[PDB]
């Protein structure tokens, strides 16, 4: 609490729309997460709201343990990320209505 | 942004010929390239992928080659249907970008322009409109230029142009310009003059009228 | 077969928004990029933005952040491109295309809608002869027909109800007072004219106008 961990997800490709991007995602897709933190299902007034914040959340929280670790996140990853763990946090917001 | 160049704008070329033009990038791209075919009133048309790789159902005489930034397209023999504007675009980071183009323009013999001037309707004169005009019909090359005098003293202001694209059959270009004047202003002059000048002379063909007769 | 279907013309006001339409069929839409490329008459192309369908993801060219919102339909295998605030600058053929999986060459290409900003209304094309006055050329006459203030595009313009198709010179239509003006020149030999009648049948159909105007000396 407050926070919840859902279960993994299988990893989807994305088209990123340039030749660099789809390159440099295939390369660096490892490093992202395949699961979410998400708050409760009753604590949103809707699924946009749900998906922000479980998209920020999460990308702070993989922030952090991968900075332990050493290493950074880059302006492109956190692009990525964001838009990979979006689809991520609306399969589960679907999981659960 | 990567900016694409294209040379040359315009090409003319004669049938059969085998002919070239460039698409060169400010960064590289290595193989991020795409080459269009745009006929006049058409969609464009993808012809080359990624530099080299040819494409579904078109002619094997269009081939591409280069990696980098220096990037050509050739065609083995050129056929009228290829008359077209042509464009580069890549696709290796956003923005995408495209070339300005590369016409294709079959090769003719030198031809003057064919200069009628025509008066105002008296229909129109009626209503109060004044429009004097000038066709400019089946010259080569297309460059060309009007020049409106009145009076002796070159107008500018009130002149409209529009230009028709090389002829099928005849490979040719028309022009035509028209200049338009109140009745009042009309009738503060008499003599309406048009102007052309076009490589194939020194000296523009000057066609004119008076009102006075 | 893919097909991209996009709506020919629009005529949309200056201010409003037009929001024109590309439907894709013959593919899995989810599975590619789709593309709108603007091109501005007589000019070359240029990129406005594209859209992944399978999750509304966008690119745009940066001047077109905030002036072109790109969505899709996933029911209808529809992708839309909304024009605010319209100019004259907006005036153009809008292309959308479709990339390859993974891959981004533009292979498949809509038509284009052409777009026309305007707030000129229907106007009925004036129709006016224009015949010569004075010296003849050598064994043959030129004859014209002036088309001006009407709207919007197209006119059809045909000579002798078709039969004379042989020296006509129609040239491009321009913008004239908010309005429309182009014309059309015929070259016929001296012995036709004005010997007979020539008469040019210029049709707006937006109007529903049918005028003949025949070409009389003088
Ligand atoms: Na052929």
């Amino acid at each position: 609490g407050g926070y919840m961990l859902g279960s993994a997800m299988s990893r989807p490709i994305i088209h990123f729309g340039s030749d660099y991007e789809d390159r440099y995602y295939r390369e660096n897709m490892h490093r992202y997460p395949n699961q979410v933190y998400y708050r409760p299902m009753d604590e949103y007034s809707n699924q946009n709201n749900f998906v922000h914040d479980c998209v920020n959340i999460t990308i702070k929280q993989h922030t952090v343990t991968t900075t332990t670790k050493g290493e950074n996140f880059t302006e492109t990853d956190v692009k990525m990320m964001e838009r990979v763990v979006e689809q991520m946090c609306i399969t589960q917001y679907e999981r659960e209505s | 942004d990567i900016v694409l160049t294209q040379s040359p704008a315009i090409l003319s070329v004669s049938p059969g010929e085998r002919v070239s033009f460039s698409c060169r990038a400010s960064q590289n791209i290595g193989t991020s390239i795409h080459w269009y075919q745009q006929r006049t009133n058409e969609s464009p048309r993808l012809i080359i992928k990624y530099a080299s790789e040819s494409i579904s159902g078109i002619p094997s005489r269009f081939s591409g080659s280069g990696s980098g930034t220096d990037f050509t397209l050739s065609i083995n023999s050129v056929e009228s249907e290829d008359i077209a504007d042509y464009y580069c675009q890549q696709s290796n980071t956003w923005p995408y970008t495209f070339g300005g183009g590369t016409k294709l323009e079959l090769k003719r013999a030198d031809a003057a322009p064919t200069v009628s001037i025509f008066p105002p309707s008296s229909e129109q004169l009626t209503s109060g409109g004044a429009s004097v005009v000038c066709f400019l019909n089946n010259f080569y090359p297309k460059d060309i230029n009007v020049k409106w005098k009145i009076d002796g003293s070159e107008r500018q202001n009130g002149v409209l142009n529009s230009e028709t694209d090389q002829d099928s059959k005849d490979s040719t270009y028309s022009m035509s310009s028209t200049l338009t004047l109140t009745k009042d202003e009309y009738e503060r002059h008499n003599t309406y003059t048009c102007e052309a000048t076009h490589k194939t002379s020194t000296s523009p063909i000057v066609k004119s009228f008076n009102r006075n007769e | 077969q893919v097909q991209l279907q996009q709506s020919g013309t629009e005529l949309v006001m200056p201010g409003a928004s037009v929001k024109m339409s590309c439907k894709a069929s013959g593919y899995t839409f989810t599975d590619y990029w789709m593309h709108w490329v603007k091109q501005r008459p007589g000019q070359g192309l240029e990129w406005i933005g594209s859209i992944d369908p399978s999750d509304s993801y966008t690119s745009h060219n940066e001047k077109f952040k905030g002036k072109a919102t790109l969505t899709v339909d996933e029911s209808s295998s529809t992708a839309y491109m909304q024009l605010s605030s319209l100019t004259s600058e907006d005036s153009a053929v809008y292309f959308c295309s479709r990339s390859g999986y993974g891959y981004y060459a533009m292979e498949y290409w809509g038509q284009g809608t052409s777009v026309t900003v305007s707030s000129a209304k229907t106007t009925p094309p004036s129709v006016y002869p224009l015949a010569p006055g004075g010296g003849a050329t050598n064994s043959m006459v030129t004859l014209g027909c002036l088309v001006k203030g009407y709207f919007p595009e197209p006119v059809t313009v045909t000579w002798n109800s078709g039969s004379l198709s042989g020296g006509v010179h129609t040239f491009p239509a321009v913008l004239q007072s908010d309005l429309y003006t182009l014309s059309s020149s015929v070259t016929v030999p001296s012995s036709t004219w004005p010997s007979e009648t020539v008469t040019c049948n210029v049709a707006h159909p937006a109007s529903s106008t049918k005028v003949d105007k025949k070409i009389v000396p003088r």
